[PDB]
C-alpha cells in the first residue's frame, strides 16, 4: 500500500521502495513502517528476564559511592547548590587562581565563556546574590560538580558563612574556621577516613588561615578562609571555604575486637615554641607512645604566662589498652618516657 | 592561625551493623524486583505455626523453641486489621508475614521481609536468642523451582563472586514443598556457607491463606497460581561480611564496637 | 524404584506409596521426590518476570520512610544500638513508669521477663555498662525499635551525654538540654516537618527539665 | 527551665530538586534491574554525533545546537582510559553514553545514565541551556519493542497510577528505527506529559561499536543482540513533580528556593 515492490516467496523477501521515499533503505526502516501503520499501540507490553553479562556486575559502585555521600552531607547539614558550569575568564583573576584551559567558540556571553576550573568560585558568587535578595544571617552548603582542566574532573566544595551556631538568644556563639573544620572532621568521621590538616599557601586563601587537606594518608583539595582582599573585592565580608577532588579513597574496615581489661589513663603537657604546628606535635607524641596507647586528645592548651615568651602548652589526655591482659605499670611509667625521651630530645 | 588544630567537637554518627546489612541485602533484592515490608514481632500461634504446615503434637512444633506470653489488653492486629485470637508469642521466624501479607495482597508479586526473630536457644558466638531473619516469597502463575534457584544465585554473585556459585540441598520444612538448604560458594574464604532454607509454597498454605481469606469475605486469591519462598539468617552472615567473630557483640551495646562500622558506607 | 505402584496410562497418574514413607501424601511430596533423586543440582537457573498485581503498588513507603529516617540520623551525628525487646519487671519501678503488659512464660531470665514497654531504659541502661568499660567522656545515639503496651509499637528514643560540643581545648562547652534540641530541631529541619516543645510533667523526667514533644 | 525556648543553632542541610527527582527516577529503574552509570561533560564529536547515526552537513547534525569549545593538553578519555580525536563539545544528550558503554561492556545488560547536558537554546520558563537527562539502555538477544513498552509503562505506574498509562508515538531519531516518542497518564492533573524518546537502537549504531571495538582489539559483542534506549527531561519532570513553574529556578541558587524541598524525603 505504500508504494513498495515486494518479490519472492518467503521467509525473506525482496522490497524495492519507491523512489520519494529516501528514509527507506534497511530492513529496520522497514519494519518501522509495519509498526506504525499497524499502530505503535498495538504493540503488546512486555517484561525481559536474564541473567546480565558478567562484566556488568559491580558498574553502580562509583555513582552510589557519590550519592551515599551526597547523602551523608545533607544529613550533615549542608544545603546542596546546583552551578552553572561556566566561567567568566574575568573571575581568573578576580579569583587568584590560574585561567580555564577550555573556552567556548561560541560562549552564550564573554561572562561565561570559559569552563568552571574551580567550583567554590561559583559558590562564593552565590553567596552574595543571596545576601543581595533575602539577609540570611548565616549559610553553610555544597556542590558537587565537574571542573575542567587537563582532564574532566568530579569536585566537592563547601562554603561557611555567618555569626555561627550556639544560642540564638544567649550571646556567644562559635562559628569561623574552627566551626567549618569541625564539621568537615565529623564528616570523614561518618565516612571512616582519617583526615587531618597541614598549612599550605593559596593564592585564593587568605594566608594564617589557609591549609592544605590530607583525606585518609593524601593530599586532596584545601580548606581555609577567604583571602580579605577578595573578601573585599566583592561587597563581601568574611567566608570560610573548602575544595575537595573525588573519588575520595577508602579504607576497606579491618573489624578488631576491642580488650575488656581497663586502660591505662594519663595526664600530660607539652611545651614548645609558638610556630610549631600542632601537627608535628601530635605526630611525635602518637609516634613515640608505643604500640598500646588507645587514645590520644588534646583537652587544653595555652600560651601562657609562666613559661617561655615563644613556647605553647598543651594539654594531652591519654589511654592504653593491651587486649590479652591488663597492662603492668612497668610497661606504662616506661613507655610513657620513650617519648618525653625523643619528644623535646628532639 | 593554627589550622592543625582540632575543630568544634562535633558528633559523628553510625549505623548498627545489622541495619547496614539488612540494607545490603534489600538493596540486592530491590534490584530483581522485590519489595520491602515488615511484620510484628509479636504473633498468634496461627501464624507463626498453625497457617504454615506445622502440627501442635507433632515432631515439627518441636523444631522452633518458643516464647509464649501473657497479659491482657494487649490487641494483636490481624492482615486487615480486626483483631485475632491465638495464644500469645515472640514470633519464631519471619514466615507468619508470608501469610500476612497473601492474605492482604493478590499475586503476582515479590516481596522480602526483613525481621527480629526470638527462640529460647542458650547464646553461644554463632546461636542467639534475639536475632534477624530475612524471609523472601514471591507468588504467581509459572513460579518454579528453577526460580528460586535463580534469585539465590543473583544473590550470590552480588554478595561475592561472579567467582561464586550456589549449593541446593533438600531439606524439610512444614510449609514448602520441595524443601532445600542453601550455601553460598565463597571464593575469598574458599568455603561453602550455609545461609537458610527455601522451598516451593506448601499447598496447605495456599489453602490456609484463602480459607482465612473467604472468612473475612475475601475472595479466594491463590488456587492456581505457585511460589517459592526461603529465609535466611541475617547475623550468620553480618558476621561473616564484616569479619565480626562473636554473634553475641551485636546486642552488645559497646560504642568501641558499634562505631567500627562508622564509614561502612 | 522407591516403591510406589504406578498405575494409569497418562497423563495424570495413580500412584500409591509403599506404607513405610508417612512423608508421602500429596502431588507435590511426589515432585519432591522426583527431584531429589534425578538431583537438586540437575535444575536450571531462570529469572521470572510479571507485572505485579496492582495492590502490591505502594506497598515499600513505609519501610522506606523509617529507613530515610534511621539514615538521617546517622548523618546528623547519631550513633545507632540495638537493644534486647526484653524488660526487667523491676526497673518499672527503678523508672518510673507503668508495668508491662506483657511478661514471658518462660523467661530467659527473671530480669528479662517481661516485654520493653519504653526504649529508653535500655539506652540509659546502656549508658551506664560502657561508662564502666571504657569511660566515654561525650555520647550522643538512638536506637528504633518495637516496644509493647496495648499494641504493637515502633517508637524511637535519642540520648545524650557529656560535656558537649565546642572547642577541645578552648574552656567552653556547648551542651545539656538545649544541645539536645539544638539537633532535634535540625533533624526535624531536614525532615520538613515543624516541630516544638512545652513542659510536660514526666514521671521519669526530672520536672522543670521536663516537656512533651509536638 | 524554660523549655519552649529556641536550642543551639545548628545546621539542617538539604539536597537539591534535580538530585531528588534524578534519585526517585534512579530508585525506581534500579527495581527493574537497571544500573546507574555516569559519562562526561566535555565529549568528542564522535561519540556525541559520529557514533549515533548522525551526519555532519545534513538536516540531522541541525537539530542539536551545540556548544563547540576549544583549548590544549586537555585530556579527554575514552571508554577504555585511552586517549580519543575529534572537535570537542559540551555533550548535547546523555546518548553518547550509550557507546561508551556499550563499546567496554558485553550483552546483556541494562543501564540508566543520567547526566548534565548542553544545548545552546534561549533560557525560557519550559526551556534551558543546561539541563539534565536520564537515558536508558537495554542489550540483549531477544529484546523487542514490547520491553521498551513495558519498561516505561513500569515507569509510569511507579510515578503516578496504576490509574496511569503509556502513550507512544512513532518519531525520528537517527539513532533508533523504529524511533518514538512517549507522553504519561497524569491522572491527578488530568493531562498527558511528552516525557522523552526512544525507540529500538539502529544496526549503524551497533555497527560504530563494534568497529571501535576491533578498532582498540577487542571482539566485536553486538552482532546478532538487540536493543532499545530511551531518554528523558529531568527538569521537565521534576518541574511537573515537586510542582516548580519556572525551569529557571534551578540554577538560581536561590536558599528560599532550595530549602522548599529539604524534607523531600
Ligand atoms: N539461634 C540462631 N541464631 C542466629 N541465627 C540463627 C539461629 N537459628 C537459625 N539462624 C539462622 O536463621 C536462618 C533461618 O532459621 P531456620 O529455622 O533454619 O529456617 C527457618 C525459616 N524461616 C526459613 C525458611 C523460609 C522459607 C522456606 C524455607 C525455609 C537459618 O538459615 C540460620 O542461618
Ligand atoms: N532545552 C531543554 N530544556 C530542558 N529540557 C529539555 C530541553 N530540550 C529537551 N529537553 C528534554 O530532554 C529530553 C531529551 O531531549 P531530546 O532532544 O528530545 O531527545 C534526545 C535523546 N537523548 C532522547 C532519546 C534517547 C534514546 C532514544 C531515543 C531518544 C526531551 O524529551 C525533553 O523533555
Ligand atoms: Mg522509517
Ligand atoms: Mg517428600
Amino acid at each position: 500500500r505504500l508504494g513498495c515492490r515486494v518479490e519472492g516467496e518467503g521467509p525473506t523477501y525482496r522490497v524495492t521502495p519507491p523512489s520519494h521515499r529516501l528514509d527507506l533503505r534497511l530492513e529496520e526502516d522497514l519494519v518501522e513502517e509495519v509498526a506504525r501503520i499497524q499502530g505503535y499501540e498495538t504493540i503488546p507490553l512486555a517484561l525481559p528476564a536474564f541473567f546480565p553479562a558478567p562484566d556488568n556486575r559491580g558498574v553502580e559502585a562509583p555513582y552510589r559511592k557519590e550519592q551515599r555521600l551526597r547523602e551523608v552531607l545533607s544529613g550533615l547539614g549542608f544545603q546542596e547548590v546546583y552551578t552553572y558550569s561556566f566561567m567568566d575568564p574575568e573571575d581568573a583573576r578576580r579569583f587568584r587562581l590560574d585561567p580555564p584551559r577550555l573556552l567556548l567558540l561560541n560562549p552564550l556571553a564573554p561572562e561565561k565563556a570559559a569552563l568552571r576550573t574551580h567550583l567554590f568560585p561559583g559558590l562564593v558568587r552565590v553567596l552574595k546574590e543571596n545576601l543581595d535578595l533575602d539577609r540570611p544571617e548565616r549559610a553553610l552548603l555544597f556542590e558537587v560538580g565537574r571542573v575542567f582542566r587537563e582532564r574532566e574532573e568530579t569536585h566537592l566544595a563547601g562554603l561557611l558563612f555567618g555569626e555561627g551556631v550556639g544560642l540564638p538568644w544567649a550571646k556567644e556563639r562559635l562559628s569561623g574556621y574552627f566551626l567549618l573544620k569541625g564539621y568537615l572532621e565529623a564528616l570523614f568521621a561518618r565516612l571512616g577516613l582519617a583526615f587531618r590538616v597541614e598549612a599550605q599557601a593559596f593564592p585564593f586563601l587568605h594566608p594564617g588561615v589557609s591549609g592544605r587537606v590530607l583525606v585518609e594518608g593524601e593530599e586532596v583539595g584545601f580548606l581555609g578562609a577567604l583571602h580579605p582582599e577578595i573578601a573585599q573585592e566583592l561587597e563581601l565580608p568574611p567566608v570560610h571555604l573548602f575544595e575537595l577532588r573525588l573519588p575520595l579513597p577508602d579504607k576497606p574496615l579491618a573489624f578488631q575486637d576491642p580488650s575488656r581489661h581497663p586502660a591505662a589513663f594519663r595526664d600530660l603537657a607539652v611545651v614548645v615554641p609558638a610556630p610549631t604546628p600542632y601537627g608535628e606535635v601530635e605526630a611525635l607524641v602518637r609516634e613515640a607512645a608505643g604500640p598500646y596507647l588507645e587514645s590520644l586528645a588534646l583537652f587544653d592548651l595555652y600560651q601562657g604566662p609562666p613559661l617561655p615568651e615563644g613556647h605553647k602548652s598543651l594539654a594531652f589526655h591519654l589511654r592504653f589498652r593491651h587486649p590479652k591482659r591488663t597492662l603492668r605499670d612497668e610497661e606504662v611509667e616506661e613507655a610513657v618516657s620513650r617519648v618525653a625521651e625523643a619528644l623535646r630530645a628532639r | 592561625v593554627d589550622v592543625s588544630l582540632p575543630g568544634a567537637s562535633l558528633f559523628s554518627g553510625g549505623l548498627h551493623p545489622i541495619t547496614l546489612m539488612e540494607r545490603e541485602l534489600v538493596e540486592i533484592f530491590r534490584a530483581l524486583g522485590y519489595q520491602a515490608v515488615e511484620g510484628p514481632e509479636v504473633e498468634s500461634e496461627f501464624f507463626n505455626f498453625d497457617a504454615l504446615n506445622i502440627p501442635e503434637h507433632h515432631p515439627a512444633r518441636d523444631m522452633w523453641d518458643t516464647f509464649w506470653l501473657t497479659g491482657e489488653g494487649f490487641r494483636l492486629e490481624g492482615p486487615l486489621g480486626e483483631e485475632v485470637e491465638g495464644r500469645l508469642l515472640l514470633r519464631t521466624h519471619t514466615s507468619p508475614m508470608q501469610v500476612r501479607y497473601m492474605v492482604a495482597h493478590t499475586p503476582p508479586f515479590r516481596i522480602v521481609v526483613p525481621g527480629r526473630v526470638f527462640r529460647f536457644e542458650q547464646t553461644d558466638a554463632t546461636h542467639e536468642a534475639v536475632f534477624h531473619q530475612l524471609e523472601g516469597l514471591v507468588v504467581g502463575e509459572g513460579i518454579a523451582m528453577a526460580h528460586l534457584k535463580g534469585a539465590i544465585y543473583e544473590l550470590a554473585q552480588a554478595l561475592f563472586g561472579p567467582d561464586s556459585k550456589v549449593r541446593f540441598q533438600p531439606v524439610y520444612f512444614p510449609f514448602v514443598e520441595p524443601g532445600a538448604q542453601f550455601a553460598v560458594w565463597w571464593p575469598e574464604g574458599g568455603k561453602w556457607l550455609e545461609l537458610g532454607g527455601a522451598g516451593m509454597v506448601h499447598p496447605k498454605v495456599f489453602q490456609a491463606v484463602d480459607a482465612y481469606r473467604e472468612r473475612l469475605g475475601l475472595p479466594p486469591a491463590y488456587r492456581g497460581v505457585t511460589g517459592f519462598a526461603f529465609g535466611l539468617g541475617v547475623e550468620r552472615l553480618a558476621m561473616l561480611r564484616y569479619g565480626i567473630p562473636d554473634i553475641r557483640y551485636f546486642f552488645g551495646g559497646r560504642l568501641k564496637f558499634l562505631e567500627q562500622f562508622k564509614g561502612v558506607l
